[PDB]
């Protein structure tokens, strides 16, 4: 029914985003991004990083209906990668691995969205998001 | 940047 179109579209989007996020969170390369940085083990993390983000929080935000478009979702993936580059110094090999992995996460997420979402469906999501 | 995680 036409009156159910908005809800049906967003449900489809959320299902897709939840699948994408699960694919990222279970990828061994991105394990360090799968849960919030432990603010007690990394005692200076919140001093440096104003808006923490991680893949488990992205799942929650999907379920809280925070994302109306794939671009909305990608902003938080980009934040996860941005946080890693802002926080971690480029000193030791462990730092370099995390920083590289953050960029790989970003590239991988953007590539999945570009490959698996119909541009026409995205216009529909934008139209819905533009009506609210 | 912070101290890092190493």
């Amino acid at each position: 029914p036409l009156e159910d179109q908005e809800e049906n579209t967003l449900r489809e989007l959320r299902l897709f985003l939840r699948d994408v996020t699960k694919r990222l969170a279970t990828d061994k390369r991105f394990n360090i991004f799968s849960k919030p940085v432990d603010i007690e083990e990394v005692s200076d993390y919140l001093e440096v990083i104003k808006e923490p983000m991680d893949l488990s929080t992205v799942i929650t935000k999907i379920d809280k209906h925070n994302y109306l478009t794939a671009k909305d979702f990608l902003k938080d993936i980009d934040l996860i990668c941005s946080n890693a580059l802002e926080y971690n110094p480029d000193k030791d090999p462990g730092d370099k691995i995390i920083r590289h992995r953050a960029c790989t996460l970003k590239d991988t997420a953007h590539a999945i969205i570009a490959a698996e979402l119909d541009p026409e469906f995205n216009k529909l999501c934008e139209e819905i998001k533009e009506a609210r | 940047s912070g101290r890092g995680k190493g």
